[PDB]
């Protein structure tokens, strides 16, 4: 059977960064080839795996996590990277093994008016664990949640980017 | 943001390396984009993310950039590639074009032969005057037209066109169309249009004296 | 296959309003964003408004934003531009483009339709008048004086077609008085000026008029 990757790179909506949205990706045949063949990802960064050989391997299980960030703020999405969206809202661990996949996607996400549906947290009591996921709504003690706001006139590192990471882990395969 | 492209003309010949530059007033990443144009036709992709070849273009095209400066090159010139480019930048709203740069035919240099029309009686008798200095046949395309009535020069009062590039000896041609009204018309004697053009040693006069024939 | 196709052009009196429509066919509509960029006669592209695949998102460039308002029907496959206080400047040739940017696979502005004219205009259907360009007292050249028509275009021709090589019609330009003029000329031998007798025929079809002029020396 195939891994329905189009519901997770296609999909109309993504969740805020805090409230990253996660699929498990196990018992099918995925072929990976069909994103290679795009040339319109702004990041395309895999740890512990080549790209364009990716087809060949097989794994035991396959999360996609899939969120909204700031142009800027895709630094964060990486091996033991910190920073505001990598310890408050979602962190990878040093030892990743996958792909980390952006791109610009500013007509879906920006509103004229500035779009409040992105949101972030903040500042919380200590730094997530790696894949950690925290949807509390606690006011923090020096409401831990605030707004993007992109607006389609933003600059370059402001503008939202839709985020796909690959966490490789049998039961998943390539072309069979 | 604004798009500088440059040049915003250029003459070349079949097989030539062209260049075309476009900078940006602040960064917009790659998210330029090059079109072509052909008159009275509608553009077409040739670029987008400042490096990625839209299916169907040939491979002589090539973008490069990021940031700020831009390049489109055509490594080999087609004779299909004669056209008018464009640059685009379609992340930032408000969306952005370059001014565009129009490739035309290389040829040797040719003056243009001069020639002046005074006021047909009939467009008198109606109440107008147009006096006419037709440019024929030069290259390149650069000239200059001034107007001098009993030796004031005119500003303001007249009008210039230009056909395209002639498609078998790759020439220009133009016309000045001083319009003044009957009565101002009258006021004068000498009508002259000076013609300067780099075939040219010296401008060239075509004068007339208002009612000779 | 993919087919963008714009209507409702045409010639306006200055303030008044119009809606353009731009109607796709051969691929999925509802998941392309939608350009409208116009081009003014003799000008460069002028990008004018965007809307996004839902119609959610939108903007306008500061030349029209307040006076054009853009919005799409999916289900009927088109989007629309409606056009309020247009003013001279609107003159243009609008075309409509579609994209796909901001999607994983996107493309920005990879097809065009070929664009609907707009002309905002006080002038009022006028043909030709015709007035002749007499090969001088002393190769030689001549040519007839094409106007205070409107509006574009006119067609211009040598002894009925039989006359084509060393003709040069020009490019109309616009007067100040909103109509066009333009100049045809011919060279020819000078030794042919009393043998040859050479007729511009000039044609206007959006007034139904047709002339001949002779010119003479
Ligand atoms: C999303 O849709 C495009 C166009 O149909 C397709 O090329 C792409 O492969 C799809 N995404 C995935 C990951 O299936």
């Amino acid at each position: 059977n195939l891994c329905p990757f189009g519901e997770v790179f296609n999909a109309t909506r993504f969740a805020s960064v805090y409230a990253w949205n996660r699929k498990r990706i196990s018992n099918c045949v995925a072929d990976y080839s069909v994103l290679y063949n795009s040339a319109s990802f702004s990041t395309f960064k895999c740890y512990g795996v080549s790209p364009t050989k990716l087809n060949d391997l097989c794994f035991t299980n396959v999360y996609a996590d899939s969120f909204v960030i700031r142009g800027d703020e895709v630094r964060q999405i990486a091996p033991g990277q910190t920073g505001k969206i990598a310890d408050y809202n979602y962190k990878l661990p040093d030892d990743f093994t996958g792909c980390v996949i952006a791109w610009n996607s500013n007509n879906l996400d920006s509103k004229v008016g500035g779009n409040y549906n992105y949101l972030y947290r903040l500042f919380r009591k200590s730094n997530l664990k790696p894949f950690e996921r925290d949807i509390s709504t606690e006011i923090y003690q020096a409401f831990p949640l605030q707004s993007y706001g992109f607006q389609p006139t933003n600059g370059v590192g402001y503008q939202p980017y839709r985020v796909v990471v690959l966490s490789f882990e049998a039961t998943v395969c390539g072309p069979k | 943001i604004v798009l500088t492209q440059s040049p915003s003309s250029l003459s070349a010949s079949v097989q030539d390396r062209v260049t075309i530059t476009c900078r940006a007033s602040q960064v917009i990443s790659n998210y330029l984009a090059w079109f072509q144009q052909k008159p009275g036709k509608a553009p077409k992709l040739l670029i987008y993310a400042a490096s990625n070849l839209q299916s169907g273009v040939p491979s002589r095209f090539r973008g490069s950039g990021s940031g700020t400066d831009f390049t489109l090159t055509i490594s080999s010139l087609q004779p299909e590639d004669f056209a008018t480019y464009y640059c685009q930048q379609y992340n930032i709203y408000p969306l952005t074009f370059g001014g565009g740069t129009k490739v035309d035919i290389k040829r040797t240099v040719a003056a243009p032969s001069v020639f002046i029309f005074p006021p047909s009686d009939e467009q008198l008798k109606s109440g107008t005057a147009s006096v006419v200095c037709l440019l024929n046949n030069f290259y390149p395309r650069e000239a200059k037209v001034q107007w001098k009535v009993d030796n004031a020069l005119q500003s303001g009062n007249s009008q210039e066109s230009v056909t395209e590039q002639d498609s078998k000896d790759s020439t220009y041609s133009l016309s000045s169309t001083l319009t003044l009204s009957k009565a101002d018309y009258e006021k004068h004697k000498v009508y002259a249009c000076e013609v300067t053009h780099q075939g040219l040693s010296s401008p060239v006069t075509k004068s007339f004296n208002r009612g000779e024939c | 296959q993919v087919q963008l196709v714009e209507s409702g052009g045409g010639v306006v009196q200055p303030g008044r309003s119009l809606r353009l429509s731009c109607a796709s066919s051969g691929f999925t509509f509802s998941t392309y964003h939608m350009h409208w960029v116009r081009q003014p006669p003799g000008k460069g592209l002028e990008w004018v408004a965007f809307i996004s695949y839902d119609g959610s998102n939108y903007y306008y460039s500061d030349s029209v934003k307040g006076r054009f308002t853009i919005s799409r029907d999916n289900s009927k496959n088109t989007v629309y531009l409606q056009m309020n206080s247009l003013r001279a400047e609107d003159t243009a040739l609008y075309y409509c483009a579609r994209d796909s940017s901001g999607w994983h696979w996107g493309v920005p502005f990879d097809y065009w339709g070929q664009g609907t004219l707009v002309t905002v205009s006080s002038a009022s259907t006028k043909g030709p008048s015709v007035f002749p360009l007499a090969p001088s007292s002393k190769t030689a050249a001549l040519g007839c004086l094409v106007k205070d028509y409107f509006p574009e275009p006119v067609t211009v021709s040598w002894n009925s077609g039989a006359l084509t090589s060393g003709v040069h019609t020009f490019p109309a330009v616009l007067q100040s008085s909103g109509l066009y003029s333009l100049s045809s000329v011919v060279t020819v031998p000078s030794s042919s000026l009393g043998t040859q007798t050479y007729i511009c025929n000039v044609n206007h079809k959006p007034s139904n008029t047709k002339v001949d002029k002779r010119v003479e020396p």
